[PDB]
Order: C-alpha cells, then structure tokens, then sequence
RNA sequence: GAUUACCCCUUCUACCUUUUGCAUAAUGGUUUAACCAGAAAAAAUCUAACAAAGAGAACUUUAGCUAGAUACCCCGAAACCAG
RNA sequence: GCCUAACGAGCCUGGUGAUAGCUGGUUGUCCGAGAAAGAAUUUUAGUUCAACCUUAAAAAUACCCCAAAAACCCUAAAUUCCAAUGUAUUUUUAAGAGAUAGUCUAAAAAGGUACAGCUUUUUAGAAACGGAUACAACCUUGACUAGAGAGUAAAAUCUUAAUACUACCAUAGUAGGCCUAAAAGCAGCCAUCAAUUGAGAAAGCGUUAAAGCUCAACAAAUUCACCAACAUAAUCCCAAAAACUAAU
RNA sequence: CGAUGUUGGAUCAGGACACCCAAAUGGUGCAACCGCUAUUAAAGGUUCGUUUGUUCAACGAUUAAAGUCCUACGUGAUCUGAG
C-alpha cells in the first residue's frame, strides 16, 4: 500500500492532502467466497450491489476494506459546492463521476 | 532470467497478483505458490514463465 | 448500450439514473395545474436526503 | 482427487489457467 | 513463540556440550 | 453462403418474423469457378452414409 | 469417436477447454479496478492514534436505543370496543 | 410464448417414492366412480375465575390454585401356543 | 418320502388388530424461519445426549478486533487472545422435534500404482430458470408480482504445426622409440620434436600388416547456417463456414 | 438384487488394422530359388477331421492363407445344456 510518485498523477489523487470520505460500491457477489468476507460485506452496508455507500477514511474502516478490496469499487467523494447545509438537504444528488451536487435541477 | 524479468512489459505478474491477494486468487492458489512465483507446478519447472 | 461513454461525460451509466428523462413529471393536467407527484420520485428523493 | 505432485502435468483449475495466461511475458518491441 | 521478536531467548542446548551419556551397552573409551 | 443465407430467411426485411412466410429467391451463377481459400480443396471432406 | 473418459470436468483427465481472448480482457479489467482500489486505501486522513474513541457517544446511544426498543416487547392493550364490536354482526334494519 | 391462421416457428430431460446424485434403461400406477391412513393433556405456553389462598369434600400451596384450548397413523411377514 | 393339487412337517378356528430398527402409502390454499453427523452403544439400516436450528421470553453485550502476549534443537500458510471502529448481534430462561447412511472442486497430508468418478481427517466453497454446445459440485448471481422499458456480469472456434550446406588441396626426416608373428599417423606403452610460405609422430575410414580414401594446415574465397522432426480401434466424419470497411 | 439369464458350439455375421493370403515398393550379411525386415492398401477370402463340455493345446491330411481383436469376452422373446 505504498503509492508510487506516478500513482497520484494517474488516478488524480492529491500528493499532499488525502481525501476525507469514501464512496464504496459492491461489484461481485459474496457467494463462492469464504464466510469472513460475507460478514465484512454485511457490516459495511454493502448488502445490495451497485448502491453507493459513504464511509470514513479512518484506518479502522480501511482495515476492513482491505479484506474485501477485490469485491468493491472505491472512489473519492468530491464536493464542488462544499458540505450541504440544512436548507439544501432535499436537493442533493450524487453524480456517477464521484461528486455531490448540492443544488440539483433548480427551478 | 533476470534481464527477461527486469524488461518485462506486462504490468501484471504472478508475483504481484499472488502476494497482494488480487481478485481473491488465494482461494485457487496453493500456499507454496507465494514462494514459487508461478514458475513451479507440481514437480514440473518451466523456465520461460516470468 | 454505450455505458462507458455516458460515464465519461458525467451522466449515469443507465439512462434511468437521475437524468432529466426521469426526474421531470411525465404528465400534467391540460389546464395547467400540477399533477400529483410520482410514488417513485418521492421515494428517490427520500434516500438522497 | 490426485496428490499435490503427479507425473502427468496436473491440469490446473480454470481460474488458475486464466491467471497463467494473463501473467505471460511480453518481450519489448 | 515463533512470530514474537523474543523467540529463542531460552536457547541453552547450544551452550553446553551434548554430553553423551555412558550407555550400558555403548560404554567405551572412544578416543 | 453468408449473404445468400440472409436473403433466403428474409433477415434483410424490417418486417421479418419466423412465423411469416417472408422469403426471397436467390440466383447464383458461375458456381464452377468458386475459389476455396487455402488448401481446403484437398483437406476438407464431405462424408455421407 | 473420441470420448472424454468419465465426467468431462472432474478427475485426472478433463476437457482441454482453453482460455479465450475475451476471458483475458475480463481479468485485466478487474485487475485495473483493484489496482485503483488499493491506492485510495493507501493514505488515510487520520492516523491510528487520532481516531481513538472519536465517535463513541453515537455508538453508545445506538446500543442504548437497541436495548430500549427490545425491552418494550409486551402484549398490546385490550379495549372494550374490540369486544363490544362483535355485537354488530347481527345489525338489522329493524 | 403466441399468431390474421389447427399445425409449420421459438422455448422446455413426465409425475411420486428412494437417494450423495434419478428423463434415467431404479420403484409404483390402463383409466373412472365409491371407500381407505395422527389418537392420549404429567411438565409447559395462550385466555379467564378467584387470589395467600384455590377447588361443588378426600388435594395442591414461599403467587399460587381451578377450568378451557393446544398431542403422539395405515397395510404386510416366515413363525409360536392351545383346541 | 407320503398323510386331499405348497409337508425340513397338514389344514381350520381361536390367542390375533401376533411383532417387525425392514419396504410401500399418508388426502385443502397461502405465508415465516430453516439442519450433512462430535460422544457411547450385540452399536454403526437404530436410538439417547452435545453442537446447530425453530417458537416464546428476559437481559446486556456480540462480530470485526491495533499494540502487548503464548517453548525449549530447525521449521510455511497462518490461529488463539484483545481496545478502537464498522455494524446489530449475542447470551440466558421456558418448550421442542429432525438429523446423526455425503458428493465434488481448490488447499495441507496419509494408504495406493507420486492409479481411480478410490479411501481416511482438517480449513474453505457450491448444489441458476444465465454461461462452460448437453452437464448435481467449476464461473457470473441479495431467487417477490405485473410491463410489448433500460444498463451490465460469467462468457462463443486454442496455439505452433520449423532443420539444404556444395570449394580447392595434400609433399620431409620417419617402419619415431617401444611393443608384437607382423604394429609403416591409425592394439597398447612412451614421447609428441622437426623440412617446406604451407600440413597434427595424427581427426575418421580402411589393411593380417602395408597401400589407399577423407578431415585439419597452403592458397583461392567470403549471403546465412546453436537448436527446435514422435504410430493406431473397433455402428457413421461431425454445426455450417470465414486470414481485414475501423472493437476497452 | 419388486431379476442386466451365466461357458462352449449351430445359424447370421457388423466393424477396426497393430495384415495371414491376394496387389505395389524400399533395405539386406538380397546372384537365382527359398528367406529375414520395413513402408502403403481392409473390396473379397481365411479348410476338413481323432481326443477333451471345452475356448486353448497336441496330432493326421490339405490350402494362395487357415490373421490378431472388438461387438453385454455379438447373437438362448432363434436353437443346443455336454460343462
Ligand atoms: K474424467
Ligand atoms: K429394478
Ligand atoms: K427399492
Ligand atoms: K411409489
Ligand atoms: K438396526
Ligand atoms: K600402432
Ligand atoms: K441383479
Ligand atoms: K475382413
Ligand atoms: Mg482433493
Ligand atoms: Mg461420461
Ligand atoms: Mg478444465
Ligand atoms: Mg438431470
Ligand atoms: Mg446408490
Ligand atoms: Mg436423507
Ligand atoms: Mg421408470
Ligand atoms: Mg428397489
Ligand atoms: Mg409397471
Ligand atoms: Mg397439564
Ligand atoms: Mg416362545
Ligand atoms: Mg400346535
Ligand atoms: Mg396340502
Ligand atoms: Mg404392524
Ligand atoms: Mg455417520
Ligand atoms: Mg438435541
Ligand atoms: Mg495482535
Ligand atoms: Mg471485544
Ligand atoms: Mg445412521
Ligand atoms: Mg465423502
Ligand atoms: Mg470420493
Ligand atoms: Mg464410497
Ligand atoms: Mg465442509
Ligand atoms: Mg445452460
Ligand atoms: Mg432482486
Ligand atoms: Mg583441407
Ligand atoms: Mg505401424
Ligand atoms: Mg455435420
Ligand atoms: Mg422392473
Ligand atoms: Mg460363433
Ligand atoms: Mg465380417
Ligand atoms: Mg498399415
Ligand atoms: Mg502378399
Ligand atoms: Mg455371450
Ligand atoms: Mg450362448
Ligand atoms: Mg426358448
Ligand atoms: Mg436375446
Ligand atoms: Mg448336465
């Protein structure tokens, strides 16, 4: 888990500041896999495939993701307009590229 | 056998996939395949595999 | 198909995903008063919130 | 099932065959 | 334990000689 | 045969359907001068009992 | 004319089914995705020490709510309307 | 599944029993009508009466006693004994 | 043997609804959860416990789990134990039956022929109405109903089928010593010097021994030249066919 | 195992080629004759008797040759029952 200097430019990461939140999407199936991988999927909220779920970037969560890193797709969460306020909670929409748009389809 | 292993243009190698447990391949591979690096299968040794 | 192209442009992989073809109301009264909201649209706006 | 070491080039699991075919050596061109 | 860094801290058999016991049938001054 | 098979079935008509009797005649001339690719003139064999 | 002895997918002698060009591409596509998976996990935002008990009140509250909901299990109230509503079976038009 | 159209087209390895596994070339049935196979309340749970007491005698009682409701198949041997 | 068409011991009635761990059968709809074997047993064709599971109830902690920690000669994959964190699970009490005849794939071993669709254990997986043409075990898959909507996953013809090496030219000491019936470059032993610009007391063939042919060295002259070859089965071969109009 | 009838012959034979004969050919320690060995070819053919239930084997006579093997070691809802 040591990134090469060229990895940051390839994946669009930030060399200095790591991202803050995860977006985890399950791809493969828990079937035909050992039982300990099934429990980790269940306890991460990834029961239903192709449904994005947001998790922290703390080492405690990353410890579980490394076990099932071959069954999920992980993308950073980008905030073009910043964190939503209490006024714009109902207008939030999550795009495919991995950014959260606070104001979606105004007027 | 070292020059052919240094100039290899294939990004993925048996050593990289097996050790990192990519694609959950450890369920198919044997624990001895970590050291053999895929060059040994049973008693048969294939020198052309990198 | 062509889901890879749609992902590149920023749209959803499936044309039914948060597109303008789905969010907008499909029918309205002739006089102009708004139609009651869809059951699906209300549910979709609840999980986003 | 057969032993770990045999005399007849033990046939690999199909998933392993794909692994042996994707990790080939490509000489520089 | 094997994986612990303090493995083999109790090793002593390599400090003293083997000291082969004088067996009843093998008792001989093998010089 | 590839293009002749399509015409016989009617797979070129947008009104195609297996139940319907859509079908077109095909006339092939100069069949003595066909050119088998490779050494298939001596290797391919047609067998019947 | 040529048969595969026994079952064709188990045993010492199997079917010679080879790996196709499509199968090779499927492996690579999954490998590229997993290569990206292990990069975003490389650099955490917080270290191991800085996350020591950062969110424990919420965890404690969540467990307390679970105990509260599970401790409310009790038979529901019984009212006179339920028993006296059975007499409406023989309601008539006089 | 359909279709203007019965077929023509496309898609589907009968049913029970018995087994690790049955379209199996393992078992049984030509088909129809009639007849033919889950039964017991000691401890328990649910509802109710009355309660340090309950029960229309005889008993049980450190919240118990009385009452109700909830339960456990059919066909078949070679044999054995007496008259 | 025969004793009323069946006698290793008649027939009939009664005991009799004899008794079977053994075989067969077990009748309306719909819904919820759902188990492959550890221990004794005239016991392994069965039962009774434990584990697991169902229904009801009470309670608080269960899984994941970092550092620390678990043997002395050498010793892999990795387990045990535990805070955080992620997540709702787990324990206890009261009632219970079924199951206790297992198959393959990958991995660590044992018996065998480093044989079996073989057998005995441990860890893990599965038992699609999709894919591998057919297919219990391999791969894709969180199994609701309706629609003449849409995006995707596993996945469809696999490689090579390979090896030409051809000019020109040979004379000295000398049958070198030894050896042997005879050993003249050419059984063996020993030495391996030396004429000629050029040629080994000899690389191969040959002779009883010689003779003779050929290869190294002259000159002439100059594409390249390590290696890579492997028979057949019994009813009738087995989709048909295709080397380029743009493919993450 | 609520049955897949079991050796040999008789009848009829289907097939493979790792060919016994018949046809073509290479090599030889092939002069010729008689042989040994290898390649190619499966349309046809591959005998009659004594003893044994015999397949097998021994022996007599002959033939261009009396091939090897599969087919539920073919074939008993066609026969034979010696074993
Ligand atoms: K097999
Ligand atoms: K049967
Ligand atoms: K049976
Ligand atoms: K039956
Ligand atoms: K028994
Ligand atoms: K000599
Ligand atoms: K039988
Ligand atoms: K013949
Ligand atoms: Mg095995
Ligand atoms: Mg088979
Ligand atoms: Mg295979
Ligand atoms: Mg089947
Ligand atoms: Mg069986
Ligand atoms: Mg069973
Ligand atoms: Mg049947
Ligand atoms: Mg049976
Ligand atoms: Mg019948
Ligand atoms: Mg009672
Ligand atoms: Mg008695
Ligand atoms: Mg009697
Ligand atoms: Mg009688
Ligand atoms: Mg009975
Ligand atoms: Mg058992
Ligand atoms: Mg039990
Ligand atoms: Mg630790
Ligand atoms: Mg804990
Ligand atoms: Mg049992
Ligand atoms: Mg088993
Ligand atoms: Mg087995
Ligand atoms: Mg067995
Ligand atoms: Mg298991
Ligand atoms: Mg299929
Ligand atoms: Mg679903
Ligand atoms: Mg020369
Ligand atoms: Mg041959
Ligand atoms: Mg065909
Ligand atoms: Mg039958
Ligand atoms: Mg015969
Ligand atoms: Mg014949
Ligand atoms: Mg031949
Ligand atoms: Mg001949
Ligand atoms: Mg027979
Ligand atoms: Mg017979
Ligand atoms: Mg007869
Ligand atoms: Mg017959
Ligand atoms: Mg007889």
């Amino acid at each position: 888990f040591q990134p090469s200097p060229e990895d940051h430019e390839k994946y669009g990461g930030d060399p200095q500041y790591p991202h803050k939140l995860h977006i985890v999407t399950r791809i493969k199936s828990t079937k035909r896999r050992p039982y300990w991988e099934k429990d980790i999927i269940k306890m991460l909220g990834l029961e239903k495939a192709h449904t994005p779920q947001v998790h922290k970037n703390i080492p405690s969560v990353n410890a579980k993701l490394k076990v099932v890193k071959h069954l999920i797709r992980i993308k950073p969460l980008k905030l073009p307009q910043g964190l939503p306020t209490e006024e714009d909670m109902a207008n939030t929409c999550l795009k495919s590229n991995g950014e959260l748009v606070v104001r979606w389809l105004l007027n | 056998q070292e020059e052919r292993e240094r100039n290899n243009q294939n990004p993925w190698t048996f050593e990289r996939i097996a050790t990192a447990n990519m694609l959950g391949i450890r369920k198919v591979l044997s624990p001895y395949d970590l050291t053999h690096k895929g060059r040994y299968w049973g008693k048969f040794y294939t020198p052309e595999r990198v | 198909a062509g889901s890879q192209w749609r992902l590149q442009q920023g749209f959803a992989a499936n044309p039914s995903g948060y597109g303008p073809l789905t969010e907008l109301p499909d029918w309205s009264y002739a006089d102009g008063r708004p139609a009651p909201p869809m059951k699906g649209q209300l549910r979709r706006k609840a999980q986003r919130e | 099932g057969s032993k770990a070491v045999t005399r007849h080039r033990r046939v690999m699991h199909f998933e392993r065959q794909k692994l042996m075919a994707v990790t080939e050596y490509i000489p520089p061109k | 334990y094997r994986s612990k860094p303090t493995h083999g801290i109790g090793r002593y058999k390599h400090l003293v000689k083997a000291q082969e016991p004088k067996k009843k049938k093998g008792k001989v001054e093998v010089r | 045969a590839a293009m002749a098979s399509v015409k016989l079935q009617g797979l070129h008509k947008p009104v195609y359907h297996q139940l319907s009797d859509c079908g077109d005649h095909v006339v092939i001339m100069n069949t003595r001068h066909i050119a088998f690719s490779g050494n298939k003139w001596e290797q391919k064999v047609y067998s019947s009992h | 004319r040529n048969r595969i002895p026994g079952r064709q997918w188990i045993g010492k002698h199997r079917r010679p089914r080879p790996v196709s060009a499509q199968a090779k591409q499927n492996m690579i596509r999954r490998l590229e995705t997993e290569a990206e998976n292990q990069y975003w996990l490389s650099r955490p935002f917080l270290t191991a020490e800085q996350e020591r008990g950062h969110a424990a009140v919420r965890r404690a509250a969540a467990f307390q709510a679970l105990k509260a909901a599970q401790a409310a299990r009790f038979p529901a109230h019984r009212r006179l309307e339920e028993q006296l509503g059975h007499l409406l079976v023989t309601r008539k038009w006089s």
